[PDB]
């Protein structure tokens, strides 16, 4: 608080601390009340902060469906090295996890699949096109009201929150990570991209694809599946970078997923490869014979 | 292309930004166009003194019209919102922002840091956080790649337009023509100037109106208007550029 918004309920708790929900009084509507807490400099608000949620503010504009909008924003306390903010959200009912917690089904369908996904790719290929990066690309950054929507959510975040590893949290459900995010630190667009497969598998039917913990443990788990790479494919440079250590070969995509399509596994392949140049496009993925 | 679609959401935007034109006659009660006239000129002389970037000065006035749009404000406090306007401005467009002491300096003090940054906060907040608003050079940029005229030519369009745009900006017009507008009448005013000077050289000028009225799907007669009320507020910079004697 305080706010020209009334909360109810409290949706979630994560990274992004926690994550209320609110009316709209005069306008009658459901709100997402997220918040952040930034330093109050001697040049006041944070010059990057500032540039980083008016750019969120500069896409509402745009109307696209498959994501969510910042509707309004609100610096609420200023003290002496500190403003808080209040990020108020568009309101989805209801999460991808929500989603496929919900099954009805019993492994299918592949049409309420490859629309999802095409869609998926839509809402991701827009943000990357403004010059967006996704973070925590998941099913809890993932949802839809209702009648099916897929409206992405969270996205850029990461930036004006950077001041959270003041609080060194939180849960850090590390199972999505780019084989670089955290092998390095290279926060580049493809890193986004590899989090899609992760979840395109996850939809077959179950569990997290790559769920573990430790970066290296995770990153082996990876190398399980996809085959260690031989150089020159092998990167820098700090945070216990390991080099090649468990020596491993390539295994089959269909294997551990029951069952991708024909293309379906070579699709999630051209995904999941371990070069991010030789990667696949937010694009040209959204156009692959997968369809 | 891209062009289209990119300029459909600039054009947007553009109107989820605009300030309204009635906003000393419901909204204000001290404040009036001579004073804003004022502090739009205090603020053009601090860009062209600390060399800031140049859409940092029209961008400020979208800030400043837009919250005098919402907000009523003393006089007295009027210069202070000139200079968060600029601060927040600066802060958007520029890879050195301008300082909070250094632009109570150019209050010579009559401001303090603390002031604008109280300010900052009363502004971003009442334009809930939408700043990376549009400005009359980012569409003037648009039309040049349109037009069929060379890199040198593109260059002094380039240079009298943003004349120009300043001009409107310390008039009351930007407030009643959005930046589309704004970049065409001056985009127009510039090549037609420019072909008169030399002509068969700046020949984008012909019926240049209909072709930007066409992109800004726009009435050309506006444009037209527009361009006029220009050329006007031209004229009107031969009194000032003169009388500062007496």
């Amino acid at each position: 608080a305080t706010s020209r918004y009334e909360p109810v309920a409290e949706i979630g708790v994560g990274a992004y601390g926690t994550v209320y929900k609110a009316r709209d009084p005069h306008s009658g509507h459901f709100v997402a009340l997220k918040s952040v807490r930034v330093p109050n400099g001697e040049e006041g608000l944070p010059i990057s902060t500032v540039r980083e949620v008016a750019l969120l503010r500069r896409l509402e504009a745009f109307e696209h469906p498959n994501v969510v909008r910042l509707m309004d924003v609100c610096a609420t306390s200023r003290t002496d090295r500190e403003i808080k903010v209040t990020l108020v959200f568009e309101h989805v009912d209801q999460d991808l996890r929500t989603y496929l917690d919900k099954a009805p089904p019993p492994g299918l369908p592949a049409e309420t699949i490859k629309d999802l996904m095409r869609q998926f790719l839509r809402g991701l290929d827009f943000l990357h096109a403004n010059c967006i990066v996704h973070r925590d690309l998941k099913p809890e950054n993932i949802l839809v009201t209702s009648g099916g929507t897929v409206k992405l959510a969270d996205f850029g975040l990461a930036r004006i929150y950077s001041y959270q590893m003041a609080l060194a949290p939180v849960v850090v459900t590390l199972w999505y990570r780019a084989p670089e995010v955290l092998l390095q630190s290279t926060y580049a667009t493809p890193v986004d991209m590899w989090s899609v497969g992760c979840i395109f598998a996850e939809m077959f039917r179950r569990k997290p694809l790559f769920c573990g913990n430790s970066e290296a443990d995770q990153l082996g788990k990876i190398f399980d599946l996809i085959g260690l790479p031989p150089e020159d494919d092998w990167p820098r440079d700090v945070s216990l970078p390991r080099g090649a250590f468990p020596p491993r070969g390539p295994r089959p995509v269909q294997s551990v997923v029951p069952e991708m399509e024909e293309s379906g596994a070579q699709l999630l392949l051209e995904m999941l490869t371990f070069n991010p140049h030789k990667r696949i496009s937010a694009f040209r993925a959204l156009q692959h014979s997968y369809l | 292309l891209l062009n289209d679609r990119v300029l459909r959401a600039m054009l947007k935007a553009e109107e989820t930004c605009a300030p309204s034109v009635s906003y000393f006659k419901c909204v204000q009660k001290e404040v009036l166009p001579s004073m804003r006239k004022i502090v739009a000129t205090w603020m053009l002389e601090v860009c062209e003194e600390q060399k800031c970037e140049e859409e940092v000065f029209p961008l400020a006035m979208n800030y400043l019209d837009r919250f005098l749009s919402l907000e009523p404000v003393k006089k007295s406090r009027l210069q202070l919102l000139g200079a968060t306007c600029m601060f927040v401005a600066s802060k958007m467009k520029e890879t050195i922002p301008l300082t909070a002491e250094k632009l109570c300096i150019y209050t010579d003090n009559s401001i303090r840091p603390e002031e604008l940054l109280q300010m900052e906060l009363l502004l971003v907040n009442k334009l809930k956080w939408n700043l990376a608003a549009m400005t009359p050079h980012d569409f003037i940029e648009h039309f040049l790649s349109k037009m069929p005229e060379a890199e040198e030519n593109k260059q002094i369009i380039r240079k009298h337009a943003q004349t120009f745009v300043a001009l409107c900006a310390t008039d009351v017009k930007f407030i009643s023509n959005p930046p589309s507008m704004v970049a065409a009448g001056s985009v127009v005013a510039a090549v037609q100037g420019l072909n008169l000077r030399s002509p068969n050289n700046f020949l984008s000028y012909y019926r240049l109106t209909r072709f930007l009225s066409r992109v800004i799907k726009c009435d050309p007669d506006c444009l037209r208007a527009c361009q006029e009320q220009i050329e006007a507020l031209l004229e009107s910079s031969l009194r000032q550029a003169q009388q500062n004697m007496d």
